[PDB]
């Protein structure tokens, strides 16, 4: 059964989510 | 006239984040399969099973 | 002045491209930037672990999730043995029709990569079945990613930013990593394992849904808290049961049955269970050992104090070595990469030879793939090792707060440990090359009856120690005394069947090629170890240069003068220990991939002809499992392995230039860049445009690294591709 | 003035002097200066093409018209080539007159913005419905209205991806504010650094 | 619908895009006087 | 720049300040060796860190030392 | 009950051995070995205010100190006990 | 007074300004003031949600409504889950963003008498979740069962059968 079109979106945001949270750690990280 | 609004540096930079977007999109969407690329083309034949009978 | 070194004053004010350089390449060394302090140091490291180790779940996730969605999960679980796992899909825009019609293995309907990282067998082993599982457990990992990426951004907040004297709390950590970190996990697992994976195995489908219904075994925890815990053993798997199905299967959850499971050729899930319970006990009761905060434990700094040597041999005992190894992060690392490499070489030599996971022994490319991954792996942690220890030496040894400790007395006697080391370095290479070559002479001159081959014996004995039965000695489980009949209640009878059976590798047999290449193995790791105990001890100053501690770590040179000074730095050692790392990790992995290779065609019998000397090794080995890789792609079209082919060659290529970077050095290349730059300056309708960096020629220091990793990709590259290709050509 | 969630706080290039300027720019699009006029312009366009979008869709769907989709495929006087070359010589001659005006340069200005605002959130909605249901907006509406619990955009083949998205948008606001309590929000980066 | 489109678009997305933006803004900062 | 020393053991030879190619180094009156002078690196801006000196210091352990630091154009010897 | 009976009398067993035996030998031991200290000083005496020692350790009413710490040493020591005589029993047992 | 007898002399860190201090900090966790005060609301935000989710259950149980309070995410209110998440989460977060932003812009009995009944909450809802785990009937349910054989239903017994009531 291949994964739905919907989970492979929201995980896909969740990925965004955890993507803007790295940015947020490596600017914290720079100063 | 044809440049009015390119002059600037920044201009430049949004109007190539905006034309990298939009060529990408377009490649991934209706590009590549309009230049008839072998990787958009499906596999078409039949497959091949390696040894060990491993598919 | 630029903004790129924030973290160098120095660097940026260089003018020169080697500014770029440095800066990268200086970026994670905290200790050496510009107004930095302990607690910043100790801070910006513990928000790196958070951000790396986010990085590893992302990693574990997006495989999860590749396979989930363009693998073949449930198909492979069907057919395990007939079914290649799916990777993930290639959208490659420079295939050919012919690669997009090679490369569609599997039931994939798009291009892929066969997924020879074992994770398919893995994940099947653990009791995933199906893609939502695969999913639910990548979108799991996504969130503990982003939990651990918030983690270090709150304790990079001033509030929660913790001061130097939490990190050098060495009893707390180690009591809640020994208990919570190593002991909780270890029964998490076991109890996943209980409640899922087994239950699994034996067919039935234990999610989230119906956890908390379907009891893990027939008698609830009555038998557990009433002490009969033996309850859970009572009934094994039967030795037909089909793994993921219902036939013979049986109810206990925890066993220590030993060997193999018959269907499978990998280790009893419930005897996994058992051990990792076991584990958890016994971590959950170290981690009780130190003393925090209840006026229990024991003080670390007062232990090493009292283990002093009476007569004196030792000098001074531990004494002061406490605040060496707490104040001193190299020191930790050292040991931490010493430690983590061991392992990491103990995971490739007991994965191979008992697999834990289901169908992982059948299929042959991902169990010759992961040996060499973590020997590699391995060898490069333990170079890391040994430099973070020259660079303690160097930053972070205190000779007066040190004074008679064991470590100033290495420092005493370090002529004779090197010396040792020359020795028995020396000595090993000249009997085993001899060997080698007196065996290539004997069967070029067509007489290989008069080659020294050399029994050996004691591994022999080992083995016949350990209940191998074909060598006759029968002396401690081959044998009927004490040891085997106490052995032969639980466990001894699976792993008699184990390891005297033909087919798996659980203990192999042993002939004078086994000899041969175990010496030459000891001569490579006597070697290493030699290269970077001497950086090591000799980090500090030698007779060449005594004070080099006021170099630091990493320096090109003391110039030509006293005769020539080149690569006298522990840096230096460490780049020419590198060559020794590859070669010594190379030669155990082709031991490996050689012998294995002769026992998955059946004809173990070629590897024990042939590996006596070193033609054997150069054709029936690597020239005659080199024929189908080299044949990836041809003039008469491609296949599979063309990739393979490609990045055979393409590792090639960066060996070779790696090898530029080696051999030619700094003031060559400096010039004939003096010439570009006037070219360049002169050159119509170029000189318009203008470097902001003065262009210049690596550093030594920066080119020997260069050189090294281009080595050492190459070399990785070459082997992984061959490694792969031979064996999926002649097994898939 | 409010903006755009209580307790946020506006980047001080928007001081509330743009008509509806609610301090809503996380990704630093007008963070340049000189581009802020111009991202300005391009919101009142964007704007007013939507709401001339949504009424000629909501009339034509409301008196009977082809659908808004299938509006292309009917039968006109002139075919695609003339009236793609008629569109683009007026479209051309007016969009250089509106250029060359804007480079020469409250209440209903504010009304302005917000309507075009709401236009563009209604346009992408309809699209949105469309590539989703297949149901034009009027039917949509009809559809959500009979059953208003379970038929949703949550409920759709999108529905979780919304979900997400929702408690994105919910949980934000919190994290940073535990971002401005915390840390200093002395960022020398911005999201979008141009 | 995820595996007909979403390769065709991220794979160019993260080896053409995405690297010339990073090579580019890298490029730019690294670049960038100290003051 | 580089970081150029110079420790009480020299004798004074000059060995060093003649062997600068970039004049770095230069003799002072020094009343603590026979000779009666120590060498010293006023003008360490210029030392591009040949090592010279180090080369041609008799003395053992040498009394001279070059410690490779912060690298400036002069330092780096370019002539662009 | 068999498992009751073996089970509580160890447990208590161990806590009253922990209590007279090697209570002065365990009191001796964490008087000769000092509070872990880093650098010299303990690590709360360093700064590390989450090492602050607990109040709870010390208020305790048994005339040889045996606080609710060395309770709950004693008590684990003799679950672990009577925890493996009751395994190692079921083994002998049944298997 | 305190948690322990009367030789018990409570942490620094809690002096008693604060309602229902019993000195009660073994691992010293509300040594920071500023995470003692947010902790403090940390526990009566955790507090008042058991206390609505333990008397929640009770009445939906007594009045039998809802028995067996774990499924009534399955229940059909004709409304569907992810449209409630979608609903849930603009409402609750206005709400938790009002209520924190008031909490950083700032009778004892009654204070005390809240927290104790907190804390109670909180053990009492921790044993709804953990009897209907092993027990799985609703909690006035196992009370009564309680009630009417205390030895033959008890925790020492529903784990001893869990496999017969499971
Ligand atoms: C805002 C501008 C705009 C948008 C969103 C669309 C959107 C669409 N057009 Mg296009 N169009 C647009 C401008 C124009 N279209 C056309 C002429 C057509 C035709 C003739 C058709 C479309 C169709 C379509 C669909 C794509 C298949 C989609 C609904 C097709 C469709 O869905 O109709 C059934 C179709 O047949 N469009 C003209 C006239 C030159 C336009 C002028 O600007
Ligand atoms: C580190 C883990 C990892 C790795 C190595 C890969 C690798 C790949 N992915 Mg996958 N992916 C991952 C995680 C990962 N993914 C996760 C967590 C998600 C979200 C569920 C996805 C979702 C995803 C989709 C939807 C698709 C791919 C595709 C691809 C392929 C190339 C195109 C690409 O890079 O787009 C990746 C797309 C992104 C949007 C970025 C996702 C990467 C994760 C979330 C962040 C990883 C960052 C890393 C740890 C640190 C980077 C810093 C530095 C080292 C460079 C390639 C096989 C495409 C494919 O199969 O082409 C044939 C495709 O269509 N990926
Ligand atoms: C129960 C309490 C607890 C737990 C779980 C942890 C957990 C962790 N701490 Mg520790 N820590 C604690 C208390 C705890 N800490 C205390 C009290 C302090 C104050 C003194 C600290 C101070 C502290 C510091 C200063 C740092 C950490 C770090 C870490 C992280 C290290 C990464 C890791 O786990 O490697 C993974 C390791 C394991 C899971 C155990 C290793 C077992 C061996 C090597 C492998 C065996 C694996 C096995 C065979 C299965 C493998 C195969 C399978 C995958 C297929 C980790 C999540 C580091 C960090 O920043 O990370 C964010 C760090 O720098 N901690
Ligand atoms: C947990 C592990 C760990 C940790 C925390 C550290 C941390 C550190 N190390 Mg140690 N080290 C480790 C492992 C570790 N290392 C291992 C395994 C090795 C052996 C390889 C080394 C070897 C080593 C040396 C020799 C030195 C350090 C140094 C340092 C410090 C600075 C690193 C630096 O210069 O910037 C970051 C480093 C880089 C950016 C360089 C990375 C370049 C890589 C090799 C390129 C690889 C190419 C890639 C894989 C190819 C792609 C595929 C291809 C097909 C395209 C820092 C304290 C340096 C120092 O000054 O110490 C104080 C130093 O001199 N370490
Ligand atoms: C195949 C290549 C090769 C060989 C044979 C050696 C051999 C040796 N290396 Mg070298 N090395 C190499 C490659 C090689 N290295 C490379 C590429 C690197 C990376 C730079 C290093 C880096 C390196 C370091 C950094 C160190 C060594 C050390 C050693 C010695 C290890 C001890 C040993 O095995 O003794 C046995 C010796 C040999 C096999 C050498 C050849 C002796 C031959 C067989 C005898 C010849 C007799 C015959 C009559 C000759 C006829 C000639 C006639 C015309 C005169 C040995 C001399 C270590 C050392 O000095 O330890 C004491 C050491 O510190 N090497
Ligand atoms: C010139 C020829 C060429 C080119 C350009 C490509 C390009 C590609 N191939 Mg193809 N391929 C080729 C030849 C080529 N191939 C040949 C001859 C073969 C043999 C038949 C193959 C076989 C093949 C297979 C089997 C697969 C590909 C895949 C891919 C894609 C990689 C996805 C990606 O972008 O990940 C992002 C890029 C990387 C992860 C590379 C990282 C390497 C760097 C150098 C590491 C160090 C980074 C460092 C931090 C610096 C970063 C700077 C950054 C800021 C810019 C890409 C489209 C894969 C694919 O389509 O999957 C989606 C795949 O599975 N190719
Ligand atoms: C807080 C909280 C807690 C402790 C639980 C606890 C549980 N939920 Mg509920 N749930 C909650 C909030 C919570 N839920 C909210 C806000 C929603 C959205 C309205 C749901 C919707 C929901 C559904 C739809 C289901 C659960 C289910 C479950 C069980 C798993 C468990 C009893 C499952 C269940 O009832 O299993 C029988 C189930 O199917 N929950
Ligand atoms: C306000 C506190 C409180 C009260 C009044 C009750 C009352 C009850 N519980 Mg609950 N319970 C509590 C807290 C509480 N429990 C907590 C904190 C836990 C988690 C360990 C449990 C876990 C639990 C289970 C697992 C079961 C009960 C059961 C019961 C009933 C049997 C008698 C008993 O307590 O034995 C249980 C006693 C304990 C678990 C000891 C600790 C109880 C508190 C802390 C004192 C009774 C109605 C049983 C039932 O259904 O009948 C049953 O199966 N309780
Ligand atoms: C440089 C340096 C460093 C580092 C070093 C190193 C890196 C080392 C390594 C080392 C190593 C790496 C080691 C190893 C070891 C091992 C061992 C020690 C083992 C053992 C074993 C045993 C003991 C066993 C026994 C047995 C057997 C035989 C079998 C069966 C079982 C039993 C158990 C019985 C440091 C930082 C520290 C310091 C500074 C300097
Ligand atoms: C009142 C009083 C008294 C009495 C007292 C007593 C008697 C007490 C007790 C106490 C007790 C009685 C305690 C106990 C404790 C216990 C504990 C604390 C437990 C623990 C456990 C554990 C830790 C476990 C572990 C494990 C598990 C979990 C399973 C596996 C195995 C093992 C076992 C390892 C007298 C008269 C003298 C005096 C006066 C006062
Ligand atoms: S590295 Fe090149 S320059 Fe530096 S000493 Fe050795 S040879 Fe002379
Ligand atoms: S430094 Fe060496 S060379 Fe220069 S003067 Fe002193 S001694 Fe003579
Ligand atoms: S290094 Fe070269 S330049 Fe600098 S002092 Fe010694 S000799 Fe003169």
């Amino acid at each position: 059964m291949p994964l739905s079109d919907t989970q492979v979106f929201t995980a896909l945001f969740v990925a965004l989510i955890t993507g803007i949270l790295s940015l947020r750690l490596g600017t914290q990280l720079y100063k | 006239a044809a440049a009015q609004g390119l002059g600037r540096r920044e201009a430049v930079y949004s109007v190539l984040a905006v034309s990298a977007g939009l060529l990408t999109v377009a490649y991934g969407v209706k590009g590549a399969k309009d230049a008839k690329l072998p990787i958009t083309v499906g596999p078409q034949q039949p497959a091949q099973v390696g040894p060990r009978d491993r598919i | 002045a630029t903004k790129f070194p924030k973290f160098s004053q120095g660097l940026a004010s260089d003018p020169t491209t080697r500014r770029i350089w440095f800066g990268i390449a200086t970026a994670h060394d905290f200790e050496t930037h510009d107004g930095m302090t302990e607690e910043k140091l100790y801070q910006k490291i513990f928000a790196s672990h958070f951000g790396q180790l986010a990085i590893i779940f992302l990693w574990t996730s997006g495989n999860l999730f590749h396979v989930a969605w363009q693998g073949n999960f449930e198909k492979w679980g069907e057919d395990p043995l007939h079914v290649r796992p799916i990777a993930h899909t290639i959208w490659d825009p420079h295939f050919g029709q012919p690669a997009v019609e090679a490369f569609t293995r599997g039931g994939a309907s798009a291009p892929v990569n066969i997924a020879y990282s074992g994770v398919y067998q893995w994940w099947y082993t653990i009791g995933m079945r199906t893609n939502v599982d695969l999913y639910n457990g990548s979108l799991f990992l996504l969130f503990v990613a982003g939990l651990f990426l918030f983690a270090g951004w709150l304790h990079l907040q001033p509030t929660f930013a913790p001061a130097v004297s939490w990190f050098k709390n060495a009893e707390s950590r180690l009591n809640h990593h020994l208990s919570g970190l190593f002991g909780v996990s270890s029964l998490a697992w076991t109890g996943h394992l209980v409640h899922v994976a087994i239950p699994a195995s034996r067919g039935e489908t234990v999610r989230w849904d119906n956890f908390l219904t379907t009891l893990p075994h027939p008698a609830g925890l009555a038998p557990f808290f009433t002490g009969q815990w033996a309850v859970y053993a009572q009934n094994p798997d039967t030795a037909g049961h089909i793994f993921g199905t219902s036939e013979g299967a049986g109810t206990a959850i925890l066993t220590f049955l030993g060997g193999f499971h018959p269907q499978t050729q990998s280790l009893w899930l419930t005897d996994m269970a058992h051990h990792h319970l076991a584990i958890a006990v016994v971590f959950i009761i170290a981690g009780h050992q130190y003393r925090t905060n209840f006026g229990i434990g024991h003080s670390m700094k007062e232990i090493l104090e009292a283990h002093t040597a009476p007569s004196g041999r030792l000098g001074a005992g531990h004494t002061g070595l406490f605040d060496t190894v707490n104040n001193s992060l190299h020191f930790q690392l050292g040991l931490a990469l010493a430690s983590v490499g061991v392992l990491c070489s103990l995971t490739a030599q007991h994965m191979y030879s008992m697999p834990p996971y289901a169908f992982l022994a059948q299929d042959f490319t991902t169990q010759a793939a992961l040996y060499s991954h973590h020997q590699y792996i391995a060898g490069f942690i333990m170079c890391g090792a040994f430099a973070h220890g020259a660079i303690f030496f160097i930053r972070d040894y205190d000779p007066e707060a040190n004074k008679g400790n064991v470590l100033a007395r290495m420092l005493e006697h370090k002529e004779a440990i090197i010396s040792h080391l020359s020795w028995v370095s020396l000595f090993l290479g000249f009997h085993t090359l001899g060997l080698y070559v007196h065996n290539d002479v004997m069967q070029a001159f067509g007489t290989p009856e008069k080659q020294i081959l050399i029994e050996p014996v004691f591994a022999q004995w080992i083995q016949a120690a350990q209940g191998k039965a074909l060598y006759g000695f029968d002396i401690l489980l081959s044998g009927d005394n004490a040891a085997t009949a106490a052995g032969n209640s639980i466990y001894l009878p699976g792993w008699l069947a184990g390891i005297n059976s033909s087919t798996n590798s659980l203990f192999l047999p042993i002939g004078p090629g086994d000899f041969l290449v175990h010496h030459a193995i000891a001569l490579g790791l006597h070697t290493t170890t030699l290269i970077l105990v001497k950086g090591a001890l000799d980090a500090r100053g030698s007779k060449l240069m005594p004070d080099k501690k006021d170099f630091g770590y990493s320096f090109p040179c003391d110039g030509p003068g006293r005769g020539g000074t080149c690569d006298i730095s522990a840096w230096d050692a460490f780049y020419l220990a590198v060559f020794w790392e590859l070669n010594t990790v190379s030669w155990t992995v082709f031991y490996f991939h050689w012998k294995h290779l002769a026992l998955w065609q059946g004809n173990s019998a070629q590897f024990d002809e042939s590996s006596t000397y070193i033609m054997g090794w150069l054709r029936d080995y690597l020239w005659l499992n080199s024929s189908q890789l080299i044949n990836g792609y041809n003039p008469f079209g491609m296949n599979s392995l063309s990739v393979w082919a490609w990045m055979f060659l393409f590792g090639h290529l960066i060996y070779a230039t790696g090898f530029m970077f080696l051999i030619s050095w700094r003031g060559y290349w400096q010039e004939l860049i003096e010439t570009l730059v006037w070219a360049h300056e002169r050159t119509p309708l170029a000189n318009f445009v203008k470097w902001n960096d003065k262009p210049v020629a690596l550093s030594i220091v920066q080119a020997r690294l260069v050189g090294l990793t281009h080595f050492a990709v190459g070399f990785v590259l070459t082997y992984a591709a061959f490694v792969i290709a031979s064996t999926s050509g002649k097994f898939g | 003035r409010e903006l755009w969630y209580p307790g946020a706080v506006a980047p001080e290039y928007l001081n509330g002097s743009m008509a509806g300027d609610y301090g809503f720019d996380p990704l630093r699009l007008g963070a340049n200066v000189e581009t802020l006029p111009y991202l300005q312009e391009a919101e009142l366009m964007n704007g007013r093409w939507a709401m001339a979008a949504t009424a000629g869709i909501l009339f034509t769907d409301a008196t009977g018209l082809p659908k808004w989709w299938e509006a292309g495929a009917a039968d006109y006087g002139y075919d695609f080539q003339t009236l793609v070359a008629f569109q683009v010589v007026v479209m051309g001659v007016l969009e250089a007159f509106r250029v060359r005006g804007l480079m020469k340069t409250p209440d209903k200005r504010v009304k302005e913005v917000k309507n075009g605002r709401l236009a563009m959130v209604a346009f992408l909605g309809m699209v949105s419905s469309y590539a989703v249901t297949g149901l034009s907006p009027l039917e949509a509406l009809e559809a959500h209205m009979a059953n208003p619990q379970a038929v949703n955009l949550f409920t759709s083949a999108v529905g979780g991806e919304s979900v997400a998205f929702i408690a994105f948008l919910s949980c934000a606001p919190t994290f940073l504010l535990a971002q401005k309590t915390l840390g200093d929000g002395k960022e020398e980066f911005r999201p979008i650094p141009w | 619908m995820a595996a007909s489109l979403l390769p065709s678009i991220f794979v160019p997305l993260v080896g053409l895009v995405f690297p010339a933006v990073a090579m580019a803004s890298l490029f730019l900062y690294i670049e960038k006087e100290q003051v | 720049s580089h970081a150029v020393k110079i420790y009480d053991t020299c004798i004074g030879c000059t060995q060093c300040v003649r062997a600068c190619p970039t004049d770095v180094l230069e003799m002072v009156p020094w009343d603590g060796c026979k000779a009666g002078q120590i060498a010293s690196a006023p003008r360490t801006e210029d030392c591009v860190g040949c090592k010279r000196c180090e080369a041609a210091c008799p003395t053992d352990f040498l009394s001279v030392r070059v410690y490779l630091g912060s690298e400036t154009t002069r330092s780096m010897g370019l002539a662009y | 009950d068999d498992v009751n009976v073996v089970m509580s009398a160890s447990n208590a067993l161990a806590l009253y051995l922990g209590r007279f035996v090697f209570l002065p030998y365990q009191r001796a031991q964490v008087e000769r070995v000092g509070m872990p200290t880093q650098n010299g000083q303990t690590h709360f005496a360093a700064g590390d205010t989450r090492a602050e020692e607990a109040s709870f350790i010390t208020s305790t009413n048994d005339p040889a100190g045996f606080n609710l710490v060395d309770v709950f040493a004693w008590g684990s020591i003799g679950h672990a006990i009577g925890f493996l005589a009751l395994a190692s029993q079921s083994a002998q047992q049944m298997l | 007074k305190m948690w322990l007898p009367a030789p018990y002399k409570a942490p620094a860190h809690l002096d008693g300004s604060i309602a229902g201090d019993y000195g009660f900090d073994p691992l010293g966790l509300g040594t920071n003031p500023d995470r003692l005060k947010y902790y403090q609301e940390a526990e009566l935000m955790n507090a008042r949600w058991a206390m609505m989710a333990v008397a929640g259950i009770v009445g939906t149980e007594v009045a039998g409504i809802e028995p067996r309070w774990w499924e009534a995410g399955t229940e059909d209110y004709g409304f569907p889950p992810a449209a409630l998440l979608a609903i849930q989460f603009p409402v609750m977060g206005y709400l938790e963003n009002k209520r924190i932003q008031g909490w950083m812009a700032t009778d004892a009995n009654m204070k005390l008498k809240e927290i104790k009944n907190g804390r109670a909450a909180m053990i009492a809802f921790v044993g709804i979740v953990v009897q209907a785990i092993v027990y799985r009937e609703g909690p006035v349910a196992a009370l009564k069962d309680h009630i009417s054989n205390p030895f033959g239903c008890n925790m020492a017994t529903n784990i001893m059968n869990i496999p017969v009531n499971l």
